[PDB]
This record gives C-alpha cells, sequence and structure tokens, in this order.
DNA sequence: GGGCTACCTCTCCATGACGGCGAATACCC
DNA sequence: GGGTATTCGCCGTGTACCTCTCCTAGCCC
RNA sequence: CGGAGAGGUA
C-alpha cells in the first residue's frame, strides 16, 4: 500500500485542508437530548 | 436548555499528588 | 438537605531524588 | 571579546497481573 | 466499559 512516512511543518492551508469546520463554541452535548 | 456536561465530568484523578506529571 | 444551574479564572496550597547532560549566562583578564 | 565555569532546566527511573474504592460545586431555596 | 489511587502476587 505505503511505502515511508513523512513528517513536516504544519501550514494554516495544510490545516484548512484537513478540517471539516470551524468550532465556535465550547458546549459539546446536551443531556437533556443526548444528541449534540 | 444546556445542562452542558462538561459541568458532569468526573475528576477521576481525584487521588494524585499534583506534584506528579504526565497525567 | 437538595434539586436546579451551571467557571464566562481565585490564592496559598506545596515542602523527603539523583545523575547526567547540555544550554544560557558569569566571569576573568 | 574569548575561553572557561556555574547555575539552571529537562529527562529518566523493570515487566506482566489480581482484588477493592472512588469519582460535582454552589446556593437559594 | 473511563482513569486514577491503595493493597497484594511473581
Amino acid at each position: 500500500e505505503f511505502d515511508a512516512i513523512k513528517i513536516a511543518l504544519a501550514s494554516p492551508d495544510m490545516i484548512r485542508s484537513w478540517s471539516f469546520g470551524e468550532v465556535k463554541k465550547p458546549e459539546t452535548i446536551n443531556y437533556r437530548t443526548f444528541k449534540p | 436548555k444546556y445542562e452542558d456536561v462538561m459541568h458532569r465530568v468526573v475528576n477521576h484523578a481525584h487521588q494524585r499528588n499534583p506534584n506528579k506529571k504526565w497525567s
């Protein structure tokens, strides 16, 4: 499948390529409904 | 209507000496 | 006592390891 | 300033397992 | 099925 592992610094554009959406609130789930 | 679970989080290391590390 | 709502950062807790190694100053001309 | 000491800061310190206990504060009701 | 602590085993 894959040869050698490469490691490098994390560019901000590369981090935005990893992601799937900005987190903006510190709340996690609700506990009244367990849906997040 | 929030009962945010981060106010229910168990302090699961409640017996550790405060000077120990890595946890 | 206890059920509902939530920290959306305040002070002295501490105090009995030792070796080693390397970096960041201290100093002596 | 150049080489040498001295303090200061980090890293580390044996494996596998078996029981048990213990997990939230504040407050205005 | 989450991690700490205490004791114990070799």
